[PDB]
RNA sequence: GAGCUAGCCCUGGCCAGGGUGAAGCUGGGGUGAGACCCAGUGGAGGCCCGAACCGGUGGGGGAUGCAAACCCCUCGGAUGA
RNA sequence: CCCUCGCCAAGGAACUCUGCAAGUUGGCCCCGUAACUUCGGGAGAAGGGGUGCUCCCUGGGGUGAUGAGCCCCGGGGAGCCGCAGUGAACAGGCUCUGGCGACUGUUUACCAAAAACACAGCUCUCUGCGAACUCGUAAGAGGAGGUAUAGGGAGCGACGCU
RNA sequence: CCUAAGGUAGCGAAAUUCCUUGUCGGGUAAGUUCCGACCUGCACGAAAAGCGUAACGACCGGAGCGCUGUCUCGGCGAGGG
RNA sequence: AGCUAGUUGGUGGGGUAAUGGCCCACCAAGGCGACGACGGGUAGCCGGUCUGAGAGGAUGGCCGGCCACAGGGGCACUGA
RNA sequence: GUGGGAGAGGGUGGUGGAAUUCCCGGAGUAGCGGUGAAAUGCGCAGAUACCGGGAGGAACGCCGAUGGCGAAGGCAGCCACCUGGUCCACCCGUGACGCUGAGGCGCGAAAGCGUGGGGAGCAAACCGGAUUAGAUACCCGGGUAGUCCACGCCCUAAACGAUGCGCGCUAGGUCUCUGGGUCUCCUGGGGGCCGAAGCUAACGCGUUAAGCGCGCCGCCUGGGGAGUACGGCCGCAAGG
RNA sequence: GCCGAGGGUAGGGCCCGUGACUGGGGCGAAGUCGUAACAAGGUAGCUGUACCGGAAGGUGCGGCUGGAU
């Protein structure tokens, strides 16, 4: 699995202001990680596909955040598919 | 893997070629190979002894170690895997860390860079040779030795592997790459895990001409020729065969029986083959 | 008797010029990643047209011949078994 | 009269076993191109336009030096002549529709080139290796310095559905 | 009644159909050939494979356009005899 | 289910009472489409008429308005 | 987010025993098998029944449940790894980021198809024996695809709860599974039964609505012809 | 000289009428054969699919209850 040290790095990295913890920022953050990993065990097992409807449902779920994102502040939208590589 | 191409010629259409993904040399190594004396099918009397023989390509024969407890102990690393024309399977270039060079049939799974060793005392993984004895009994092993001493004879074409069964005093019991089930002195060396290319027996070779780059002629069916030529000469017209199906010489060709009966290896074969 | 002819073995040599444009690769698009689509690049093939070379489809001539199998026109293959 | 060749009014296959033979078509450039299809093809399908020469204007490339010159690949305009501009020579006639063989190949040197042989591919069958099988009285060889995804024998002959 | 068992799919006047130019349809002014059908298949039929199949063929059928001394139907001319 | 080479726009001219690719030359790579382009089918449209509780459905002969046509097509001349 | 939970949810890799079959050694004799009764069949060339050894494949007894999980198809020995959904408590973070969903994309039982394995049991087709007027069946003896594995196709169903998803509101009793509490019981989330109001043509539904309401989607418009034809897209074919 | 009604050559697209023969469909009916479904319909039924049979159908595999007891 992800460890639990593993995932603060990430909330930490993400976070808004110190306590921040599921702002939409670190909300995306979080699910791109498990989104790549899950990836990685398909491309492996490519007969899972009971998992993969996990995936689509979590690239669907950063999906409409992102897009909340881009609607507030465009600026900032950009900002962290950057530092996330997400694009395509 | 095997490649197939797109249908720009009618004979690409069904024509693939091996995959070569596991190949790392694309030279042999000078001080193993020796040039391949062709002989078309002929004899020391000059005369074909094996119909259909001859002109395919140039050959340099590749010098393999079917022995190995030629040098028990001294581990070798496996340096690259290499084209051999001489077999379906492909080769392993080994150099020992004793210096020496030598070439080994290449098993599945085997490493550039990995290391492997022979003798009573090599671990159970792939590449390693042993006595039958010391092998666990239900692995599967090849380039297996059928008298001591005598060479590596059985389980030595692409993809083949034969399995050990059982014990019974100095004789451990193989299932051969044909079914058989036979009996083999443990001191018979062999070598653990199968042998590479499986996806050799996939390969359509395509067009006629491919035969002949490995060296086949064209085979002409008996019913094709003339009675002194063959048991399904002539007719008028086509004709079935109007006797039991015959070779050009004449003895019974689907079903009948050939091994000698009372040859001393039947003492050792516990069960002919199947399918 | 294989200096003709047939097959094989060893070692050399030869195939003007043009055409078509496989894979691969690079870039662009696409997607969660892909499959894949497009462009350029590329130069595959018992691929195409056609000399040499190897043949011998049709027709005509020849028929005590130029010739005990030839001549003319035409036609098949021409990187390949 | 014969051979080899040239032309021909009107007709245009009415010739004949058969358009046999001979006409036609013919290179390059551009437009354009159907059923069907294994998506490659079918395709040079078909069908049509262009083609010489003179003058003026201009574009890219090679060797120079970045320029002159020399050489290569073009674009646009306006004009001249003849029956006719790949003006001579070399250089496809086309289409529709059945049979047989999938295809390139091979064959009766010297009356048959094919629907015949071969062919990839399918199946049956033999062979545990001093293999079977083949040649040889034998020795010795081929098989094979191969080892059942390998080797022999036989039938069928891409592929689809059987 | 007989057999070891009584020809399945597909195809069929066929490179196979004797009677035969079978019958009907198409094409032609007129078609013993050709194409499409029918089925009492003299005497198809499933690896001596069955029914199809794009591409290929100096293979063997049938038709049409183009164009012609092939023909009506022959004429003149050249050259070697 | 995709459509488009005068095609979509620009510039310069031609043309008319007058705008405009209406027409021509050059230049740019554009214009239209599931809010249904393109294509096929059918019909001249309306005031109104008929029915219907209404909403709606059906319809456009007579009469009034507009359009289109004048054997089938193409073209201009005279002319406000 | 933090902290916990239950589960045949999914993929990979291993591994355990029961049983059937075949082979081998033993010992043993005249029958075994099967049905309604029989025959076919197997058996003195030594069967069945019994003991020991071995080979191989498929499916997991008890637990097991009116149970659990998944969006659906579906998922059951056991072990490890990889992975999805989902509930609970705290009320910590974001601040309407939501719902639905024409096209699209993926998943999708069995049978079926392609290439290669595997094949113990079972078993379309097929053979034989019975039954019968006939028996191209039902019953019995045999038996090939297939059933299993890998990869790639097909995309259908009584694919069912014959009930699209989400949200809010409208009595209760009881049984069960699974969290949490102040553990009588209270509170959440799933699985059944009976029932308030109401709905319904009736049957029945009823906080798991088929009730009272809103949003968006799919669908119906007499039976047959017909899920056919033609066109179109998909597939190797079957065919969708 | 351009454009130009249209005439002519060649190849494509949609539609309509028709065709030896052929596929099932509707109706007719006083015909032949069997009896598959409705009762446990005398082998519970239906089902997708697959193979087979004169015909309804049968059987395999999985599914549903819209199955008596
Ligand atoms: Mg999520
Ligand atoms: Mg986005
Ligand atoms: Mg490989
Ligand atoms: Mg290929
Ligand atoms: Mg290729
Ligand atoms: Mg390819
Ligand atoms: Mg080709
Ligand atoms: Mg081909
Ligand atoms: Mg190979
Ligand atoms: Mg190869
Ligand atoms: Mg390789
Ligand atoms: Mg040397
Ligand atoms: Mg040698
Ligand atoms: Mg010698
Ligand atoms: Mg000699
Ligand atoms: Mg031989
Ligand atoms: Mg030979
Ligand atoms: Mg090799
Ligand atoms: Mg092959
Ligand atoms: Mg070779
Ligand atoms: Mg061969
Ligand atoms: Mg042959
Ligand atoms: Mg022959
Ligand atoms: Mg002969
Ligand atoms: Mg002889
Ligand atoms: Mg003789
Ligand atoms: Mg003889
Ligand atoms: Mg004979
Ligand atoms: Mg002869
Ligand atoms: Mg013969
Ligand atoms: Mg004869
Ligand atoms: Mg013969
Ligand atoms: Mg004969
Ligand atoms: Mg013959
Ligand atoms: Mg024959
Ligand atoms: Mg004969
Ligand atoms: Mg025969
Ligand atoms: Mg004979
Ligand atoms: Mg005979
Ligand atoms: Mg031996
Ligand atoms: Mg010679
Ligand atoms: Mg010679
Ligand atoms: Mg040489
Ligand atoms: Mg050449
Ligand atoms: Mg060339
Ligand atoms: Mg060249
Ligand atoms: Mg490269
Ligand atoms: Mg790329
Ligand atoms: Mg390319
Ligand atoms: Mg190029
Ligand atoms: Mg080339
Ligand atoms: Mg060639
Ligand atoms: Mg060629
Ligand atoms: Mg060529
Ligand atoms: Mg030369
Ligand atoms: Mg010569
Ligand atoms: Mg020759
Ligand atoms: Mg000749
Ligand atoms: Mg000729
Ligand atoms: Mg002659
Ligand atoms: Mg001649
Ligand atoms: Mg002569
Ligand atoms: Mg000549
Ligand atoms: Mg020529
Ligand atoms: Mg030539
Ligand atoms: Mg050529
Ligand atoms: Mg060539
Ligand atoms: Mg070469
Ligand atoms: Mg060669
Ligand atoms: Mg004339
Ligand atoms: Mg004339
Ligand atoms: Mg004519
Ligand atoms: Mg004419
Ligand atoms: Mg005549
Ligand atoms: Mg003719
Ligand atoms: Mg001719
Ligand atoms: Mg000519
Ligand atoms: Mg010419
Ligand atoms: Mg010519
Ligand atoms: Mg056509
Ligand atoms: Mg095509
Ligand atoms: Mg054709
Ligand atoms: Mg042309
Ligand atoms: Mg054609
Ligand atoms: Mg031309
Ligand atoms: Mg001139
Ligand atoms: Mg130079
Ligand atoms: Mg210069
Ligand atoms: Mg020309
Ligand atoms: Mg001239
Ligand atoms: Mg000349
Ligand atoms: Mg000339
Ligand atoms: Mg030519
Ligand atoms: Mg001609
Ligand atoms: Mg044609
Ligand atoms: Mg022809
Ligand atoms: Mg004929
Ligand atoms: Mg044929
Ligand atoms: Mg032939
Ligand atoms: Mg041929
Ligand atoms: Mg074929
Ligand atoms: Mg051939
Ligand atoms: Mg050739
Ligand atoms: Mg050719
Ligand atoms: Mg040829
Ligand atoms: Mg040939
Ligand atoms: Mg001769
Ligand atoms: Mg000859
Ligand atoms: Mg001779
Ligand atoms: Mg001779
Ligand atoms: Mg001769
Ligand atoms: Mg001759
Ligand atoms: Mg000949
Ligand atoms: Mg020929
Ligand atoms: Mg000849
Ligand atoms: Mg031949
Ligand atoms: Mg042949
Ligand atoms: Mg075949
Ligand atoms: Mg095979
Ligand atoms: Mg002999
Ligand atoms: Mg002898
Ligand atoms: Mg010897
Ligand atoms: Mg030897
Ligand atoms: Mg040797
Ligand atoms: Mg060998
Ligand atoms: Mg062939
Ligand atoms: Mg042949
Ligand atoms: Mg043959
Ligand atoms: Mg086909
Ligand atoms: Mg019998
Ligand atoms: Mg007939
Ligand atoms: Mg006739
Ligand atoms: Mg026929
Ligand atoms: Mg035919
Ligand atoms: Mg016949
Ligand atoms: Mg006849
Ligand atoms: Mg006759
Ligand atoms: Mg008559
Ligand atoms: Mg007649
Ligand atoms: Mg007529
Ligand atoms: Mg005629
Ligand atoms: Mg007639
Ligand atoms: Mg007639
Ligand atoms: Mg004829
Ligand atoms: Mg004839
Ligand atoms: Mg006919
Ligand atoms: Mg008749
Ligand atoms: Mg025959
Ligand atoms: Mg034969
Ligand atoms: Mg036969
Ligand atoms: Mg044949
Ligand atoms: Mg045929
Ligand atoms: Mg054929
Ligand atoms: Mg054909
Ligand atoms: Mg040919
Ligand atoms: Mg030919
Ligand atoms: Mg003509
Ligand atoms: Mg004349
Ligand atoms: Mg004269
Ligand atoms: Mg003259
Ligand atoms: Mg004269
Ligand atoms: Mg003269
Ligand atoms: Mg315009
Ligand atoms: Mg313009
Ligand atoms: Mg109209
Ligand atoms: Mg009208
Ligand atoms: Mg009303
Ligand atoms: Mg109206
Ligand atoms: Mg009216
Ligand atoms: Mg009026
Ligand atoms: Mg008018
Ligand atoms: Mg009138
Ligand atoms: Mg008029
Ligand atoms: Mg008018
Ligand atoms: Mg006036
Ligand atoms: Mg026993
Ligand atoms: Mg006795
Ligand atoms: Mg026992
Ligand atoms: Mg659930
Ligand atoms: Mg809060
Ligand atoms: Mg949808
Ligand atoms: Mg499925
Ligand atoms: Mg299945
Ligand atoms: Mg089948
Ligand atoms: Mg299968
Ligand atoms: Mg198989
Ligand atoms: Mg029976
Ligand atoms: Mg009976
Ligand atoms: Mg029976
Ligand atoms: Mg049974
Ligand atoms: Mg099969
Ligand atoms: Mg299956
Ligand atoms: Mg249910
Ligand atoms: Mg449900
Ligand atoms: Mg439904
Ligand atoms: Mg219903
Ligand atoms: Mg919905
Ligand atoms: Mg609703
Ligand atoms: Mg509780
Ligand atoms: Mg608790
Ligand atoms: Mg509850
Ligand atoms: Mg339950
Ligand atoms: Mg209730
Ligand atoms: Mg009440
Ligand atoms: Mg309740
Ligand atoms: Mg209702
Ligand atoms: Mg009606
Ligand atoms: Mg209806
Ligand atoms: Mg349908
Ligand atoms: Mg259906
Ligand atoms: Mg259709
Ligand atoms: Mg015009
Ligand atoms: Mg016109
Ligand atoms: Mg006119
Ligand atoms: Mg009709
Ligand atoms: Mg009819
Ligand atoms: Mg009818
Ligand atoms: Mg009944
Ligand atoms: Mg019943
Ligand atoms: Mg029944
Ligand atoms: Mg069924
Ligand atoms: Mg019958
Ligand atoms: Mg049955
Ligand atoms: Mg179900």
């Amino acid at each position: 699995p992800i460890t639990k040290e593993e995932k603060q790095k990430v909330i930490q990295e993400f976070a808004r202001f110190p306590g921040d913890t599921g702002s939409t920022e670190v909300q995306v953050a979080l699910l791109t990680l498990r989104i790549n990993r899950l990836s990685e065990h398909l491309k492996v097992h490519k007969k899972d596909h009971h998992s993969h409807r996990g995936l689509l449902m979590m690239v669907g779920q950063r999906r409409r955040l992102l897009r909340y994102l881009q609607r507030e502040d465009p600026e900032r939208y950009r900002a962290l598919i950057e530092k996330l590589g997400i694009r395509g | 893997a095997v490649k197939k191409f797109k249908p720009y010629t009618p004979s690409r259409r069904f024509m693939t070629v091996a995959d070569f993904s596991e190949i790392t040399k694309t030279e042999p190594e000078k001080s193993l190979v020796k040039p391949l004396k062709k002989t078309g099918g002929r004899n020391n009397q000059g005369r074909i002894t094996v119909r259909f023989r001859g002109g395919g390509h140039k050959r340099l024969y590749r010098i393999i170690d079917f022995k190995r407890w030629d040098k028990v102990g001294i581990p070798a690393k496996v340096a690259a895997i290499e084209y051999d024309p001489n077999r379906s399977a492909r080769i392993a270039l080994l150099h020992y860390v004793d210096g020496e060079k030598r070439y080994i049939i290449a098993p599945d799974g085997l490493q550039v860079g990995q290391q492997v060793v022979a003798g009573p005392d090599a671990p159970i993984q792939v590449g390693n040779a042993l006595p039958l004895r010391f092998i666990p009994v239900g692995t599967v092993v090849h380039a297996v030795e059928l008298e001591p001493k005598k060479g590596a004879k059985l389980a030595r074409a692409a993809g083949t592997s034969a399995q050990i069964q059982g014990r019974e005093g100095d004789y451990v019991i193989l299932r051969l790459p044909s079914g058989e089930l036979r009996k083999v002195h443990g001191e018979c060396y062999a070598t653990v895990g199968a042998v590479g290319n499986a996806d050799h027996k996939n390969i359509v070779l395509g067009k006629a001409g491919r035969s002949r780059w490995l060296g086949r002629r064209p085979h002409v069916r008996g019913a094709a020729m003339n009675p002194v030529d063959h048991p399904h000469g002539g007719g008028e017209g086509r004709a079935p065969r109007g006797r039991p199906p015959a070779s050009p010489w004449g003895w019974q060709t689907k079903g009948l029986k050939t091994r000698k009966r009372r040859k001393p290896s039947s003492r050792f074969i516990i069960a002919r083959r199947k399918k």
